């Protein structure tokens, strides 16, 4: 809608799933933990704003 | 995760197994190990992507690779003693595997060729009025080995238009001869 | 994916043979053998089930 | 006298570190057993030098042609450390470098 | 202007979203999971660089000087260490049209200075 | 011609090259290089064509129109020329390289598929592979156009 | 199997190695020239640092700073891990502390005699 | 929003026309102000006149940057002027 | 499989020269000097002897059908 959303087409599932939902389903609920796993350099706001829509879509 | 920033990832057969701090000397160690026929076997591919800090190691099957002559500072490791022992191949049982075990030859796959700087011939390793590379890592055993079985029968294929070489490579297969020695049975 | 979307990495080439694998006689016969051994174990399961349901031993050779 | 006489034999050709003496030898070992007894009967040694330059191993009726590879990765200083002096009286003989690989 | 980074709550470690306090007429960063709030210090909430005026020197890493496949030159010495040799390469990055520009890196170990002519 | 291409490369590397209207800087550099190399190919072909005698049998068959063209004579005598894949120079199929024998980011003529030899001179291994790529393009076109044209 | 055959087969090589030899194994076409008859402790060296345990590497006939490599132990809990150095004096020379880097067998022309002196444990030293 | 002198000059465009187009597409509900075409940075500032406000600004930003036709005819991406030699 | 009888081009007899050719080659003749010794002066007959592959020698490695 507002920005570019990241989705994940898992096997045996016929609907796209947000990546943040998959991360939480694996036990990583805090957004900090998820971006620790995704973004390894926190000095880089470009990656951050490009992942932000996915977080905003899964709250 | 804070350590992953400056560190180099290490993938093995696609699985991210860990991270490292000095990828360069890791690659040196692993290449030494593979060239000594130590724990790493010859067909293992070990690609260091430098700009992105991955080190991808592959041991799985199906990776097409080819042998190449390793190059020292600007010299081949294939010295004249290896050719001498290869000339009497039928007496001293000095074979190809001894050439590979000597760390003189290496199998490089398609993905590790991206990180390799090849010399087409040892003439490329000569110091020139303007050096092209001066940091080669491997050398072709012979460029004619880029051809297959049926194209390796064309004489002077580099003086033909390439479609002609393809048509011959197809037509050497319909050519008559003696398809096999035991054709009587 | 983000590195590709941010232009910091190149898209991967589908045609690069570094991205390909050659399925040779061994790994192909292995695919066949997995399927066929699974079918064999299945048939053994039905055969042994129809005997133990009667509460008696069975000959695996049959 | 001081020449490199280093050789690296594989597991199935491990010769005895001491001369064969009847007071140091005993019967303990027996296609399965055929490779077993060959460890303590065929394994004293005479490294023949031929005219082509290569060497060969002579421990009986069979001849194993060896190749004196000259390695610059294991440049260890080989020395007869016998327990006599302070702690192993290493005698200065020849630095091991070249390893000869015997095989059938 | 510069970009704006994400900031997380101090309790739930979720991202703080922007909010406005009418009472003081002041920007706040508040968590929509917990009930944490913070006084902003930048006052800027969003930044879009349409021109994409990115300094690609920041994207380069000195380790690239170890690449045997990159070209080396002796004509551009390093301004930080004085080493003569240096590797050079093009941008090869998407969203950069004038990408024939060359970026240089010093091959001296532990210097790793990067620049552009 | 190779020195001219080197000069254009040096200009592009120093940002001394400004794009022309209707093209990006990459496309303008490619246009300049391709123009230089096409000029080289045409000049060398003209040199070969003028060198021919009245007894030359290539010239005999081309003159009568029985078979061949002046470009074929140029490729047999002078220079085979630029190999193109999809109307562009040889692509960087490796990482910023056409082959592992070249340095990264080498837009020179030999790196990108200019065959500076003739068929009588013989192609070098990289020229041989690039020429095989260009010929594969023609084989694919011949084998793929048939279904669409017949339909 | 049996010992009365093992005794004679082990002596058999000790006797056959001393006969006349004039032929190869695969192609008896190469004539022999000469013969080379056959605890220990070798200090390995790193090829970058390039270690000079002896005066040979230093390109020296004899020790210009010693006369006897009194290889003495580093401590009481290190018999195989001694400290080899070429210093006849209590001088602070290059203290090469041969750490425990735990077949590499060694032999010599011991007057054309039949023996062996295989190595015990590959140690490797550094500049301590 | 910060403009760039190069693209402003390449289209003979001025902040007056841009501001008029914004105030026409969104009426008076979206106030826009701007400086003269003399400063070193071509800048113009928008506010909303009276979902939360900031999200609405972000949405109209992403929309204006795509659908706000300053000049030209829709569906015509590029145009090349030239002399035909033939 | 066996040495032809005649040269395909001129019709000179080459069938009686294969064994002599081999005997000259083991006598440390070069192939050219051997072909000169047998009197093959036209390059067609030199082609016949020089390009011949004696496959019959390999076909005689198989036991016949009857003993
Ligand atoms: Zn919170
Ligand atoms: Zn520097
Ligand atoms: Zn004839």
């Amino acid at each position: 809608a507002i920005g570019q959303r990241i989705v994940a087409t898992l096997p045996y599932i016929k609907q796209e799933v947000p990546i943040i939902i998959v991360f939480r389903a694996l036990g990583f609920v805090s957004d900090r933990d998820i971006l620790e796993h995704i973004i390894y350099d926190f000095e880089d706001p470009e990656m951050m704003e490009m992942v932000k829509p996915s977080l905003d879509e899964a709250f | 995760p804070a350590a992953i920033a400056d560190a180099t990832k290490i993938f093995v057969n696609g699985c991210w197994v860990g991270i490292h701090k000095d990828p360069e000397q890791l690659m040196n160690t692993l290449r030494k190990l593979r060239r000594q026929m130590d724990i790493i076997v010859s067909e293992v591919s070990m690609i260091r992507d430098i700009r992105e800090r991955e080190i991808r190691i592959y041991t799985d099957a199906g990776r097409i690779c080819r042998p190449l002559l390793i190059v020292e500072k600007q010299k081949l490791l294939l010295k004249k003693r290896h050719i001498d022992q290869l000339k009497e191949r039928e007496y001293n049982n000095y074979s190809w595997q001894d050439l590979v075990a000597s760390g003189v030859v290496e199998y490089i796959d398609t993905l590790e060729e991206e990180t390799v700087m090849l010399a087409m011939t040892p003439d490329d390793l000569q110091e020139k009025e303007v050096a092209y590379c001066s940091t080669y890592t491997h050398c072709e055993i012979h460029p004619s080995m880029i051809l297959g079985v049926c194209a390796s029968i064309i004489p002077f294929p580099d003086h033909n238009q390439s479609p002609r070489n393809t048509y011959q490579s197809a037509m050497g297969k319909q050519a008559m001869g003696v398809y096999i020695t035991n054709f009587h049975v | 994916l983000l590195l590709a979307a941010l232009g910091r990495r190149e898209l991967d080439d589908r045609d690069h043979y570094g991205n390909k694998r050659l399925d040779l006689a061994g790994p192909l016969l292995a695919f066949l053998f997995r399927g066929m051994f699974k079918n064999l174990l299945k048939e053994v399961r039905i055969y042994a089930q129809k005997f133990i349901d009667r509460g008696k031993d069975f000959n695996l050779e049959l | 006298g001081n020449d490199l006489y280093f050789v690296k034999l594989p597991n199935f050709l491990s010769v005895e570190p001491r001369p064969f003496d009847p007071q140091y030898y005993e019967d303990e070992f027996e296609e399965e057993g055929r490779t077993r007894l060959k460890l303590k009967v065929e394994n004293n040694a005479r490294i023949v030098k031929w005219s082509d330059g290569s060497m060969s191993l002579h421990l009986g009726n069979e001849v194993f042609d060896v190749y004196k590879a000259p390695l610059q990765g294991d440049h260890n200083h080989l020395f007869i450390r016998q327990g006599t002096g302070l702690q192993g009286q290493a005698v200065f003989k020849t630095k091991l470098t070249f390893r000869p690989h015997s095989t059938d | 202007p510069g970009f704006v980074g994400i900031r997380f709550c101090q309790e739930c470690n979720n991202m703080l979203y922007p909010k406005e306090d009418k009472e003081n007429r002041i920007l706040l960063y508040a968590c929509r999971n917990c009930d944490y709030q913070q006084e902003a210090d930048n006052s800027c909430i969003y930044v879009n660089k349409i021109t994409h005026e990115v300094d690609e020197l920041t994207q380069i890493i000195a380790d690239v000087s170890q690449d045997p496949t990159l070209p080396r030159t002796e004509d551009h010495p390093c301004q930080k260490c004085g080493h003569k040799e240096a590797v050079f390469f093009q941008s090869h990055s998407a969203r950069a049209e004038d990408a024939m520009r060359l970026y240089y890196v010093c091959t001296a170990p532990h210097c790793g200075h990067r620049w552009t002519e | 011609a190779k020195q001219d291409v080197i000069e254009v490369i040096e200009k592009a590397h120093n940002n001394e090259l400004e794009p022309t209207p209707g093209n990006t800087l990459r496309q303008t550099f490619e246009n300049q290089v391709n123009r230089i190399l096409n000029d080289a190919r045409d000049k060398t072909g003209s040199s070969a064509q003028k060198s021919l005698s009245e007894y030359n049998n290539f010239k005999s068959m081309v003159v009568s129109g029985a078979k061949g063209s002046k470009i074929n004579i140029s490729q047999v005598i002078a220079v085979v020329g630029q190999q193109n894949v999809e109307g562009k120079r040889i692509p960087f199929g490796f990482k910023h390289r056409t082959l592992p024998h070249f340095i990264k980011d080498d837009y020179g003529p030999e790196s990108r598929g200019f065959v500076e030899n003739s068929y009588l001179a013989g192609l070098t291994p990289t020229e041989f592979f690039f020429h095989a790529m260009g010929g594969r393009e023609g084989l694919i076109d011949t084998a793929v156009k048939t279904a669409e044209t017949g339909y | 199997k049996d010992r009365d055959s093992q005794i004679t087969a082990i002596e058999k090589t000790f006797e056959d190695a001393q006969k006349s030899i004039s032929q190869h194994y695969s192609k008896p076409r190469v004539t022999p020239v000469e013969v080379m008859p056959v605890s220990q402790a070798m200090i390995r060296g790193m090829m970058d640092e390039e270690g000079n345990q002896f005066v040979a590497y230093f390109l020296p006939v004899e020790e210009t700073l010693k006369k006897r490599k009194r290889d003495q132990e580093e401590e009481m809990d290190y018999a195989p891990d001694d400290v080899y150095d070429y210093k006849i004096a209590r001088e602070y020379n290059w203290n090469v502390k041969n750490k425990a880097s735990k077949f590499f067998i060694f032999r010599e022309g011991d007057g054309v005699y039949y023996n062996e002196l295989e190595t015990r444990v590959r140690l490797s030293k550094r500049r301590a | 929003v910060e403009l760039d002198r190069k693209h402003m000059t390449d289209r003979k465009l001025t902040m007056e026309q841009i501001a008029e187009k914004i105030n026409a597409g969104f009426g008076d509900d979206l106030n826009c102000i701007f400086n003269d075409d003399n400063a070193e940075k071509l800048v113009l500032r928008i506010r909303i006149m009276n979902m939360d406000d900031d999200v609405f600004l972000r949405c109209i930003e992403s929309n204006m940057l795509t659908d706000m036709t300053l000049q030209g005819i829709e569906q015509i991406s590029k145009v090349y002027m030239h002399l035909p030699q033939t | 499989m066996i040495i032809p009888v005649r040269c395909f081009t001129c019709g000179k007899i080459v069938g009686n020269k294969w064994e002599a050719y081999l005997g000259l080659l083991q006598a440390e003749y070069t192939e050219g000097d051997a072909l000169d010794a047998l009197g093959l002066k036209r390059y067609c007959c030199r082609r016949m002897l020089l390009a011949h592959v004696d496959l019959i020698e390999k076909l005689l490695n198989y036991a016949p059908l009857e003993k």
